[PDB]
RNA sequence: GUAGGAUAGUGGCCUACCAUGGUUUCAACGGGUAACGGGGAAUAAGGGUUCGAUUCCGGAGAGGGAGCCUGAGAAACGGCUACCACAUCCAAGGAAGGCAGCAGGCGCGCAAAUUACCCAAUCCUAAUUCAGGGAGGUAGUGACAAUAAAUAACGAUACAGGGCCCAUUCGGGUCUUGUAAUUGGAAUGAGUACAAUGUAAAUACCUUAACGAGGAACAAUUGGAGGGCAAGUCUGGUGCCAGCAGCCGCGGUAAUUCCAGCUCCAAUAGCGUAUAUUAAAGUUGUUGCAGUUAAAAAGCUCGUAGUUGAACUUUGGGCCCGGU
RNA sequence: CGGCACCUUACGAGAAAUCAAAGUCUUUGGGUUCUGGGGGGAGUAUGGUCGCAAGGCUGAAACUUAAAGGAAUUGACGGAA
């Protein structure tokens, strides 16, 4: 008899399960941004649907309505802050025209590869989830971390977990130990 | 690591206001050795069936069960 | 709708099918690397450009 | 005036007219008469366990020509006799006479499916060990 | 059913107590006292949650049983004593006095007053009536019966109670042009002056209140508490003065205060 | 209606005497409910349709009825009395009972977990800081549902053509996606644990010393490949059989559909089936259906309730304040 | 002016045949009543009511089924010309 925990479903399966155009358009995204599933595309499409309807019902208001000027400015500010929307085009007519790859471009898995540092999106995936690249001083192992444009400058390897300067890892320590005992003392 | 901390004005004022479990954690108090919850409640419900001290009941039960 | 037909032929084709064993092959990669493999076979090197794409072409 | 009344005070005529013409639907008629509980052997339920009485072989409907390999199942919760299709190659060898099967419906909310005449249920489990798992090789049927 | 209720569910608590949804199934049901259950603030909610002086309810009990807290000059060792509106809470250790006044969001604020202001409170007259042996008494909003009042004191007036000897030091009439503290509804916590009172014989007299920024709002007379003249309130107002900035002006204040 | 009684109090609540009223096609009364009501939930163009036993509020109940005691508060059932049903112990005289509290068992079924730890939190009760709390919290079982997202990453070496100065005719530091069950060195957590944190005490998480991936066997599955509907006219088997197939359909000797193997597809720690419901369904239609012939204008007229009902009554001008 | 109709056209409507209404309908609202919701089962069973009866009015369900049907085109066929 506590308050029930709120929970939400963050993706949505499309209406037509087998469309060649959509399946090719989703495999291109999953091979370009290094995604695991199509659930990682459905989640972004769900975010787009929520953002786009929250702008679509504010645009039905009068201009200089208080709720439009509050919530539309907050939505624009949040999208500009995460870097999905640029520093120009701060309009509700411009958050309607957003696409799926504008959100996929801002993931930590995309940004780690884009900032040098990973040489592939799949190598960026396996670097992120293996307790390398840290966003501030904080190790992040979530590939959908969705960098907020102020943490772009501080994306770097972790202070622990080598490639960032630490003890040289597991297989290197063991292989160096075998190299040290094979020569002798 | 992020936590919470208390610094009392004296050890006596710490032992007055601090929980007994956390005094047991710090060694300021010995842990009380009781029965478990089930045997405590079972003993209570057994003792609910005796009116009085039970000396007379014990003497009567002993004498009658002797014969 | 006759309900008392012959039942003695049940399991005939599955019983008389010659049992061939599964061959031993390298495992496919799972998850993200399989989508990497699919992206490679469908949108990077397409050796089957027959009109648009053939995905499982039988030997002609 | 396109049939129906339109006036602002004519909501009772529109509401009772929709209530009257609403009965011509299959689902509303079925749901408000409650025919799933009065009839339709599984009393509103999805699955039901029964006991096999006899293995049947149903002639398939024309133009198909096959024996369909069903069972006659007496439901535990009703006592109603139904016919249930044992739905793979083999698998009638897996049931028995006189054991307990779980039946589901057969795809079409009633409405005997395909070329099988009068069979609208199917055997999902026999002896609680799941005909698909028995059919692949996955489980062994218990002897009791 | 069957008797008085003794438990308050969390999520059935008043919303202005700001209790977290998780961490327990129950809320502190206030005791019977001077203030109504949904228009009061228990001492455990004031000490543990607002002042953060205690981490538990066990520590709130440990605070109160040393007779530290006192509400309106009397000690009040109950854990869930209903300290409501206008109540002066003196903590003798820490040497501070609070007055339980609303903030403009509708919540009881941590408002520190002086020891001079802690020597009195204000009380909205609920009824003026004649008691036994023909003795007139007045009843305030916190259940105080005060014998032999001024004959000019009527219902909806505000008396000034001295909290040591609980007498009427002075009083404020209910006229147009006097300050209001709105103590109920969605305009709760707002402060303004009466434009006029709209009568409605039969039920629910209305008051049209205008604040310092000339924003008029209508409030039922159950929720109106006179606190002084035009300007110069008899109590010390909390930080914000009951203005009700809109949410655009609120985020403008936040961006103008956090950027330095 | 009047008067009384009763109640804590209004009142046909009950009584006594009078009056003959009261409800109803604007659906009374009766019947069903696989109906507790609501906040709410699912689906979301809009309107809707369906669900709400279930964490909050209100009601009702403690096996069925009834009656009462104590008390401020009960017609209380972890209170009593009686009857009915069920049922325990007995030395046969008697005596005791009420899990729709927690855990658990049986039965029922398609269908649902531990006879665990503790008041440390939330609060409640009491003479009360101290005691108690199966309320509650904690853990165990738990693919109800939801969140995040391992199962690999990067080269070098054998071969690609996308190419250079008319490579004449392959070179050049060609540019390296694929391709060598080759080849190399890195990366890390699943797991196992010193410890510390965690915690009422432990478990888990979070943090970490030492271990811990090469077939990285530390091996991803569930459904499919005629159309709908993404993906084979490949091979073996069967031969209107076996079986598949929601529907159309496939199978009678080269079966793209069955049973398999290979390959390919779709979702993926999930996927399939059954039942209900929603969208699709403008196939319930107020928005918004159709009635000549597809289902459907009453044989025809009158007519009450119901729905709907012509036009007309201070318009126009002028001046001033006055918010964006 | 009112009536029974008719001829041409298709502004329009319709699945078409065709329609001055079957038009003024996705640019959907003049008022109102009745009826229909895939084909059978079935205008059946049962209940009520009316009738001397025949029957009339009202009127299901279980079950079954992937079409039944409407209009038109080409062919074929006609003991049709
Ligand atoms: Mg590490
Ligand atoms: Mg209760
Ligand atoms: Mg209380
Ligand atoms: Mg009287
Ligand atoms: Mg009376
Ligand atoms: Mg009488
Ligand atoms: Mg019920
Ligand atoms: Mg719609
Ligand atoms: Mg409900
Ligand atoms: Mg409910
Ligand atoms: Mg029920
Ligand atoms: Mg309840
Ligand atoms: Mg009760
Ligand atoms: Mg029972
Ligand atoms: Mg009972
Ligand atoms: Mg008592
Ligand atoms: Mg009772
Ligand atoms: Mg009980
Ligand atoms: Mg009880
Ligand atoms: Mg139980
Ligand atoms: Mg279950
Ligand atoms: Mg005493
Ligand atoms: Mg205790
Ligand atoms: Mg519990
Ligand atoms: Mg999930
Ligand atoms: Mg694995
Ligand atoms: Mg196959
Ligand atoms: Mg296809
Ligand atoms: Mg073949
Ligand atoms: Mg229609
Ligand atoms: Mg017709
Ligand atoms: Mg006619
Ligand atoms: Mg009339
Ligand atoms: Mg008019
Ligand atoms: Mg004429
Ligand atoms: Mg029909
Ligand atoms: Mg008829
Ligand atoms: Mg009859
Ligand atoms: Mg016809
Ligand atoms: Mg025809």
């Amino acid at each position: 008899p506590r308050a029930p925990r709120t929970y939400s479903k963050t993706y949505s399966t499309p209406k037509r399960p087998y469309e060649s155009s959509r399946l090719d358009a989703e495999l291109k995204l999953a091979g370009e941004f290094g995604l695991k599933n199509k659930k990682e595309i459905y989640r972004i499409s769900f975010q787009l649907s929520k953002i786009r309807r929250a702008a679509r019902d504010l645009l039905t208001r009068d201009e200089k309505d208080p709720k439009r000027l509050f919530e539309g400015n907050a939505l624009i500010r949040r999208l500009v802050r995460v870097g999905v929307l640029s520093e120009d085009k701060k309009k509700l007519d411009y958050v309607l025209a957003l696409k799926v790859e504008d959100f996929l471009e801002r993931r930590l898995q995309t940004q780690v590869y884009k900032l040098g540092l990973a040489k592939s999106v799949h190598h960026a995936r396996v670097l992120i989830t293996q307790r390398h690249i840290a966003v501030g001083k904080q190790i992040v192992n979530i590939p959908s971390f969705m960098v907020r444009l102020d943490s772009e400058k501080h994306i770097d390897f972790a202070p622990t977990s080598p490639f960032g300067g630490a003890r040289p890892g597991r297989v290197a320590r063991r292989n160096a130990a075998r190299k040290a005992e094979a020569s002798g003392e | 690591s992020v936590g919470f901390g208390l610094v009392y004005n004296s050890v006596a004022e710490a032992k007055k206001f601090e929980p007994t479990y956390r005094l047991v954690r710090y060694g300021l108090a010995e842990k009380v050795e009781k029965a478990s919850r089930q045997q405590r409640k079972q003993k209570k419900n057994r003792d609910k069936k005796i009116f009085g001290t039970g000396k007379r009941l014990a003497k009567k039960v002993a004498r009658r069960n002797a014969d | 709708a006759k309900v008392h037909g012959s039942l003695a032929r049940a399991g005939k084709v599955k019983s008389q099918t010659p049992k061939v064993e599964k061959t031993e092959k390298p495992k496919k990669p799972k998850g993200r690397a399989y989508k990497r493999l699919l992206y490679t076979r469908r949108f990077v090197n397409v050796t089957l450009v027959n009109g648009k794409r053939r995905m499982n072409p039988g030997p002609s | 005036g396109k049939g129906k009344p339109r006036g602002l005070n004519s909501a009772r005529k529109l509401r009772v007219h929709r209530r009257n013409n609403r009965w011509a639907e299959n689902n509303y008629k079925k749901r408000l008469l409650g025919t799933a509980f009065k009839s339709s052997p599984f009393g509103g339920s999805s699955h039901a366990k029964g006991i096999v009485l006899e293995k049947l072989g149903i002639e398939s409907k024309q133009p198909n020509s096959a024996i369909r390999k069903c069972v006659r199942v007496q439901l535990i919760k009703n006592g109603k006799k139904v016919t249930a299709f044992v739905p793979n190659d083999g698998c009638l060898n897996f049931v028995d006479e006189n054991d307990e099967v779980l039946l589901a419906g057969f795809g079409r909310k009633g409405k005997a499916k395909g070329d099988i005449p009068g069979v609208r249920f199917k055997v999902v489990k026999v002896s609680g060990v799941s005909l698909l798992a028995l059919w692949k090789e996955k489980k062994e049927k218990p002897r009791s | 059913a069957r008797g008085p209720k003794k438990h308050l569910k969390r999520l059935a608590a008043p919303h202005h107590w700001l209790l977290d949804k998780l961490s327990g199934c129950y809320a502190p049901r206030p005791s019977a006292g001077p203030h109504k259950l949904r228009e009061s603030l228990p001492l455990i909610v004031f000490l543990r949650n607002r002042l953060k002086y205690a981490l538990n309810g066990r520590e709130v009990k440990a605070i109160l049983m040393q007779r530290h807290v006192k509400v309106d000059g009397k000690v009040r060792t109950d854990t869930t004593y209903p300290a409501g509106f206008m109540d002066v809470i003196t903590l003798d250790a820490t040497n501070e006095n609070f007055r339980l006044v609303y903030d403009v969001k509708g919540r009881f604020a941590v408002h520190r007053i002086t020891d001079e202001e802690a020597s009195y409170k204000l009380g909205k007259v609920k009824k003026v009536q004649l008691g036994k042996k023909g003795v007139p008494y007045v009843v305030t909003h916190d259940g105080r019966t005060i014998r032999y009042p001024d004959p000019n004191i009527k219902v909806n007036d505000t008396v000034k109670i001295d909290l040591a000897s609980g007498k009427i030091t002075d009083f404020i009439k209910f006229d147009a042009g006097k300050l209001v503290y709105v103590t109920g509804g969605r305009n709760l916590g707002r402060i303004g002056t009466i434009v006029h009172k709209e009568r409605h014989d039969g039920g629910f007299d209305l008051v049209h209140i205008k604040d310092s920024l000339d924003n008029t709002f209508v409030t039922r007379l159950n929720n109106v508490f006179v606190i002084g003249e035009q300007g110069k309130p008899y109590i010390s107002l909390p930080k914000g003065k009951g203005i009700k900035l809109s949410i655009a002006e609120e985020r403008d204040r936040r961006r103008a205060q956090q950027g330095l």
